[PDB]
């Protein structure tokens, strides 16, 4: 099964009461694993399998790194605001991560956003930065001049990130490698006079990755889709609607057909 | 560019009156991060309300889950009240 490891950083300049000027959260797939903010100034686990398998020295060392990353983000957001001639509260974001695909191949990404919009995107295959505008192009020229840091980043995305993900996958296997099949039902109902609505609803499934589609006489085809929503108990819910019909649902190597 | 939150109000399990359940409020796709969320029973704030920490999407927006244990009735009205910089006043989204 495909799995991913991601770490986000959020920097907020001049925050209003009750908003940290820095937050950093890690995820394995859709599960929070680590947290840090400028109010607690502590790196903490956000999953019991993370707390149980990592020695206290982990959180002590990452508390210090995160305190430094916080200072770095503060200063980069100031240089960005000065480049754009911006005052007031602005946001700066980072997302780093990797994916272990089901065929065993891997991916890696490192991106930056300014005010919730794309800003800089790393290309680890050419060791270059993709800049969205003149400001980002100024930043990219500085960052691209440090060759060893580009090589470090490639190594981190391709080796270090995959090695951590494999470790965390083993720590949280009873959660992450489990499968809870969906509960799927089809519901028919005349809505507007002469109009019949077909609803295909799925719930109680884990992982959230599911494929839902309506077919007509065994072949394809105006479908409405519902978002994959968390049910609050670790499982998810979703739907698809239309107006011989069959709902097709694919989840964790099992195909399901619900004929009308 | 500010993005207004998507507010979705649904029960953990297919609802039935008289049977214990969980009412969820999923607030997503919002930017910036500051948001206020409350669950309401017949217009009043529910005290025992649990929630997830602020979460991060790949498109740079944020999401959160607010939930509470509840036993739905035919007479009781439930909603999710949200406030964000994109909203002039707090938005009350009813459980349908
Ligand atoms: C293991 C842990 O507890 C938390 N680690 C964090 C982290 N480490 C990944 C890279 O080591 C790092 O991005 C580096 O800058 C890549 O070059 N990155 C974060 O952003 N926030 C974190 O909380």
């Amino acid at each position: 099964r495909t799995h991913s490891l991601r770490y986000f950083r959020l920097g907020v300049s001049d925050p209003i009461h009750g908003v940290p000027e820095f937050i950093s959260v890690g995820y394995v797939d859709s599960h929070p694993i680590t947290t840090y903010d400028s109010v607690t100034r502590q790196k903490e686990p956000r999953a019991p399998w993370m707390a149980e398998n990592l020695a206290p020295d982990h959180w002590e060392r990452y508390t210090q790194l995160l305190r430094g990353w916080q200072q770095m983000f503060k200063v980069e957001l100031k240089r960005l605001q000065r480049h754009y001639n911006h005052s007031g509260s602005h946001t700066y974001q980072r997302m780093i991560g990797c994916e272990l695909l089901e065929d065993g191949s891997t991916t890696g990404f490192l991106q930056y956003a300014y005010d919730g919009q794309d800003f800089l995107i790393f290309n680890k295959d050419t060791l270059s930065w993709l800049a969205v505008d003149n400001v980002a192009h100024t930043i990219k020229q500085a960052w691209e001049a440090n060759q060893h840091e580009l090589l470090y980043q490639k190594n981190w995305l391709e080796e270090e990130c995959i090695a951590w993900l494999k470790r965390f996958l083993e720590y949280g296997k009873d959660t992450l490698q489990r499968t809870e099949p969906p509960l799927v039902r089809v519901n028919r109902k005349e809505t507007f006079p002469g109009v019949t609505a077909l609803f295909c609803k799925a719930h109680g499934f884990y992982p959230p990755e599911i494929y839902m589609t309506w077919m007509k006489n065994g072949e394809e085809i105006e479908i409405d889709y519902g978002d994959i929503l968390p049910s609050g108990d670790g499982t998810y819910q979703a739907w698809a609607s239309i107006e011989l019909y069959s709902c097709h649902v694919e989840h964790s190597g099992v195909h399901m057909v619900l004929q009308v | 560019i500010q993005r207004t939150p998507k507010i979705q109000v649904y029960s953990r399990h297919p609802a039935e009156n008289g049977k214990s359940n969980f009412l969820n409020c999923y607030v997503s796709g919002f930017h910036p991060s500051d948001i206020e969320v409350d669950l309401l029973k017949n217009g009043e704030r529910i005290e025992k309300v649990e929630h997830s920490d602020l979460s991060f999407s790949k498109d740079w927006s944020f999401y959160l889950l607010y939930y509470t244990e509840f036993t739905p009735t035919e007479k009781d009205e439930y909603a999710c009240r949200v406030n964000h910089v994109t909203l002039s006043q707090p938005k009350i989204v009813k459980w349908d």
